RNA sequence: GCCACUUUUGGUAAGCAGAACUGGCGCUGCGGGAUGAACCGAACGCCGGGUUAAGGCGCCCGAUGCCGACGCUCAUCAGACC
RNA sequence: GGGUGGAGCCGCCGCAGGUGCAGAUCUUGGUGGUAGUAGCAAAUAUUCAAACGAGAACUUUGAAGGCCGAAGUGGAGAAGGG
RNA sequence: GUCCCUACCUACUAUCCAGCGAAACCACAGCCAAGGGAACGGGCUUGGCGGAAUCAGCGGGGAAAGAAGACCCUGUUGAGC
RNA sequence: CCAAGCGUUGGAUUGUUCACCCACUAAUAGGGAACGUGAGCUGGGUUUAGACCGUCGUGAGACAGGUUAGUUUUACCCUACU
RNA sequence: CGGCCGGAAAGGGGGCCGCCCUCUCGCCCGUCACGCACCGCACGUUCGUGGGGAACCUGGCGCUAAACCAUUCGUAGACGAC
């Protein structure tokens, strides 16, 4: 017979192969298409996800019930440090695709760039593109490079340019770099060239990639969960409780005549850790990073217009299970994918966005940096100690 | 050594039974430029049956369906294959002799195509019938290299064309060297004549 | 007594033999292939690895149900097991093997082996106890191991 | 016991039940009908050569790779052999 | 023919039978795959050092931490065991 | 927490390893759609196709296993009443 | 008409498939997959053995009549899927 | 033998300027004989310095690496894997 009550299907068929993913960092699938109008772009970023934080901020939409009030709204931070561009890509299109052409890299290539063609840095003897980089001051060798500088020139049609994290910046454990191509969509092949080997073998930062106010798409694995059965995974409904052999499972497989099991059915395994392309997380502030001025450092991240503390964006004792978000970072509206610590592919968005949630200006009024190891209720540490007053330990 | 075909104006089965029979008699063929094959009937009863052949697909675990190549040579392909005895050494063997691309690529450019008149539109359809571009049906049902197979023959019909003129222009300097030079190749011109090999 | 191939040379090969030893045969077989091609101190050396756990048996034909392990893929095989008893007794009969040499008068440090078998000794039972008042074999399954050392070098 | 040309009873009908004549299947392979107890051809010691039946001759797959004859036929559900 | 084995065996003419195995959910004996698999999960719990020893998570001694908690995991009987 | 609507923590498993280690079951065995067929195939025909060896689950399918149907009928087979 | 892409609900009564009503709804469409789905569950009903009632039978007992209590066994094999 | 270009869809063993060399030999008709004329007889005649594998080899210009286990991490985890 049919079935008695209709009810919606469990689970989506089109995320299907629920595995444990193949590669760590997420990969982009898909850049923008180029349009030879535009000035040349880097479209991607790299950033790895530190922690969540509130914002309050005024919202100005016109016609809404929130039309001037004030909202608190949840955000990431992605501590972005600037890369360092490595190499250059080519690829020419073909009847069977789009394949590589000719990869040129730089002659100075940083140690924890070094260290990603290495499954052990500690036993090799680093000997990583060290006849290679012999090719850039020979008279024989740059002639073979400007020739298939040249080459690229011609027969290619989308560059795509390596450049890689640069992790000693960050409080992670880790050193080995993550590497990334990103297409540089702008003018022509040869402009695109151009850009690309003359900001060849330096740092590119955020900014010069992505702007403020600027809905961009997040790609990431997920928090890998485990192996876990149907009621975890795929949100079927628990069997009551006077089921025999356990009760939080799949009742009936599938049909008698069909004599499989079909791959629409919810079954228990891998929950977690897979590969997911997020679109539309709005920039509410790209924040400049520690540095020097005048002898004493400047750090003021998390003050606002409308605040002026002297307050960053690291909360009281750190991010959680991170650490202390020092340079570079975006801030993001909403969750993100993936756990702390975790790398996490920024781009752009194929989409053109002309509606007005996608173009509403962001002034920020007060960001809550106050500790996230518990139930924090002081913003710094000044005004702890300033409310608490003097404790025994002074 | 092997047979290049051309694919431009050939029916989809009816050269797909030449070319099956003779890889069984051991020929290696290359059928080339396979976005131009025709398919009779009209355009909209074609796609509807590739429409079908799209929707005929198992049902428990499709990943071991039948796998619809959407490109247009590995269309041709798969009617080869469903013309030879597949399942067993013979035609595997076949099947390796066979091979088929899109478009004209570099290894076959160079030569000069063979047609088959007897598989060919202009001969085994009445003028006033409608007929189906295989290329422009896959383009429609799911192949994505349309635009950039265009651009590529479009490139080598250019340098094709300039490899005609050169060998024009070279076969006008024979036959100005033969007018030229008949005062004293005339006993050599008249003794292939009496055999007619130039009349 | 009589063994299963002879040496191609019998003078430079020492042998040893041991029958009914109470280890199962299916670990016993596999570790014998394990050392099937080795040295004498390499074979040695491996079987003290298997005891404490550092390399690895790999588990092919009598493969079902063993689980995984990471020590195995330097032999190629997603699977493998340590068996230690299984290491033990095949050790003394390495060591069985090597006093032979030196009795003989060989070159000890140069003694390759060549052929080695285990073989299924006769099962001697003990019982099981059932549900419902039933009884089933619980069988042992001891084997025999025959090895044959020759100089090489 | 069963099936089939034709005759025929009951039942709306049945790959249903019940008869008559004859042939089959059962007891029976073989070529054809893609597949198949019964249909078409044909009944068998082991083989070589030739030739046929029924059915066929784009390719699977032997044989139309005839410069086959005369027409009809357009299907956004064509049609294709007791 | 070759190998192994170590004490009896066959051909022909008649005779006589407890005379030919693939089946009987056949009888008896052995052996596989399953399979190094299921499992070795009822009643809270072990740890350090030493001794004997070829060898010790399991024996013994000392220390520590636990349990049975006087209707006991204690001290003795009856039936049964021998 | 029976449910909306499930989530989390603990012990003993299951997992992996050292040792020890069975049984049920088994024609040959195992990928599907349709066709015909003893009128619901893993094998035949026509297609789709097919890549070693394996681990943890799982309950669709083997018209899965056990038990010469217990229901119905036939028996010139019986018994209790 | 093209069209099954996406939905088609919460409850009171009954073991119910059906049926009926309250309420929301956009709509509360119909069905198939061995009348899908018991080594998936439940066991309310039917359908064992205990019992009570009505009718029938002289009686043992019978009821497509009602009522009550009544063991739902195994996966570690192969495939399939995760 | 040196320099110039011509190729990217799966990249052309092509064209060009000279050079020290050497030739009237290459092709077409004729004169001249010679070449195991192997005694009628089959896989002959090639692409063939063919693909793949070993050591014998003599020189020259060049290179002295990673992977896996083990340890660690815990963004991962049944075990492997990451
Ligand atoms: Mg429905
Ligand atoms: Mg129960
Ligand atoms: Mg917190
Ligand atoms: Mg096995
Ligand atoms: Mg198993
Ligand atoms: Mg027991
Ligand atoms: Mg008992
Ligand atoms: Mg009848
Ligand atoms: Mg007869
Ligand atoms: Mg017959
Ligand atoms: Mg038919
Ligand atoms: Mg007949
Ligand atoms: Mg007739
Ligand atoms: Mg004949
Ligand atoms: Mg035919
Ligand atoms: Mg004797
Ligand atoms: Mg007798
Ligand atoms: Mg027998
Ligand atoms: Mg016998
Ligand atoms: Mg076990
Ligand atoms: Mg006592
Ligand atoms: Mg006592
Ligand atoms: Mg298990
Ligand atoms: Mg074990
Ligand atoms: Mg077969
Ligand atoms: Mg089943
Ligand atoms: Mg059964
Ligand atoms: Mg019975
Ligand atoms: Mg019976
Ligand atoms: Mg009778
Ligand atoms: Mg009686
Ligand atoms: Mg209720
Ligand atoms: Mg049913
Ligand atoms: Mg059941
Ligand atoms: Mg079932
Ligand atoms: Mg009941
Ligand atoms: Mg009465």
């Amino acid at each position: 017979s049919h079935r008695k009550f209709s009810a919606p299907r469990h689970g989506s068929l089109g995320f299907l192969p629920r595995k444990r993913s193949s590669r760590h960092r997420g990969k982009v699938k898909s850049f923008p298409k180029d349009d030879p109008s535009k000035p040349v772009h880097l479209t991607a970023f790299l950033g790895y996800k530190a922690g969540m934080t509130h914002i309050v901020r005024e919202v100005d939409r016109p016609g809404s019930k929130v039309n001037k009030k004030e909202v608190v709204e949840a955000v990431t931070i992605v501590e972005t440090p600037p890369m360092v561009v490595v190499g250059i890509v080519g690829y020419v299109e073909t009847p069977r695709g789009l394949r590589t052409f000719k990869t040129v890299f730089a002659e100075h290539i940083s140690d924890e760039c070094k260290r990603r063609f290495y499954k052990n840095w500690h036993k090799s003897k680093k000997k990583a593109f060290t006849k290679y980089c012999k090719k850039w001051q020979d008279d024989a060798g740059k002639r073979q490079l400007d020739k298939d500088f040249s080459s690229m020139k011609k027969y290619c049609q989308v560059i795509r340019v390596l450049a890689h994290t640069q992790m000693r910046l960050l409080p992670l454990r880790q050193k080995k770099a993550h590497l990334m191509e990103i297409q540089v969509n702008g003018g022509t092949v040869a402009e695109k060239l151009d850009w690309a080997r003359e900001r060849l073998e330096q740092q590119v930062p955020v900014s010069q990639v992505f702007g403020q106010d600027e809905m961009i798409d997040v790609i990431g694995v997920t928090k890998g969960k485990g192996y876990k059965g149907v009621t975890s995974r795929w949100h079927t409904k628990k069997l009551p409780r006077k089921t025999h052999r356990g009760l939080r499972k799949v009742a009936c497989i599938g049909a008698w005549h069909p004599a499989r099991v079909a791959f629409s059915v919810a079954r228990a395994g891998q929950k977690g850790y897979h590969h997911r392309t997020e679109i539309n997380k709005k920039i509410y502030k790209i924040g400049q990073g520690y540095l020097i001025k005048d002898g004493k450092l400047i750090k003021n991240n998390a003050s606002t217009d409308y605040d002026l503390s002297d307050k960053s964006i690291n909360p009281l004792g750190g991010f959680v299970h991170y650490g202390e978000v020092t340079n570079d970072f975006v801030m993001l509206k909403g969750c993100v994918v993936g756990t702390k610590k975790r790398v996490l592919t920024l781009r752009k968005s194929l989409l053109v966005q002309t509606k007005r949630r996608a173009l509403e200006k962001i002034d920020l009024k007060f960001i809550d940096t106050t500790s996230k190891f518990g139930h924090g209720r002081f913003q710094t540490v000044e005004e702890k100690k300033a409310f608490m007053g003097p404790l025994k330990k002074d | 050594q092997v047979l290049v075909l051309d694919g431009r104006g050939h029916l989809l089965g009816r050269l797909a039974a030449i070319v099956a029979k003779q890889v069984l008699l051991g020929r290696k063929v290359v059928v080339v430029r396979c976005e131009g094959i025709n398919i009779s009937g009209n355009f909209y009863r074609n796609k509807l049956k590739y429409l079908a052949f799209l929707r005929k697909r198992m049902n428990t675990n499709p990943s071991r369906g039948p796998y619809h190549f959407r490109a247009p040579s590995r269309i041709f392909w798969r009617t080869v294959r469903g013309m030879l005895p597949h399942k067993t050494k013979r035609g595997q063997a076949a099947l390796d002799r066979l091979k088929v691309f899109d478009g004209i690529p570099p290894p076959y450019d160079k030569k000069k195509r063979m047609v088959v008149p007897a598989a060919l539109k202009v001969v085994r359809l009445k003028p006033t019938r409608k007929f189906a571009y295989l290329g422009r049906l896959a383009h429609e049902v799911g192949w994505k290299y349309q635009a950039v197979t265009a651009t590529l023959e479009e490139k080598r019909k250019e340098k094709a064309k300039i490899h005609y003129r050169k060998k024009k222009q070279l076969m006008r300097l024979r036959k100005q060297a033969e007018k030229n030079v008949e005062k004293k190749i005339s006993k050599f011109t008249d003794v292939l004549k009496t055999h007619g090999l130039l009349v | 007594v009589r063994y299963s191939l002879d040496p191609e040379n019998p003078t430079k090969s020492c042998k040893s033999r041991g029958s009914n030893l109470r280890v199962h045969f299916k670990n016993t077989r596999e570790t014998a292939q394990a050392i099937k091609g080795m040295h004498i101190r390499k074979a040695t050396k491996y079987l003290k690895d298997v005891t404490l756990k550092k390399q690895c048996v790999p588990f092919r034909r009598y493969n079902g149900g063993v689980g995984r392990c990471a020590q195995a893929k330097q032999w190629g095989w997603t699977q493998g097991r340590w068996p230690k008893k299984s290491a033990e007794f095949l050790l003394h009969m390495l060591k069985n093997a090597e006093s032979n040499a030196e009795l003989k008068g060989l070159d000890v440090d140069s003694l390759v082996i060549e052929h080695i078998q285990v073989n299924k000794a006769p099962k001697m039972r003990r019982r099981t106890y059932r549900a419902h008042g039933r009884i089933n074999p619980y069988m042992s399954s001891p084997c025999h191991i025959e090895m044959i050392l020759t100089e090489k070098e």
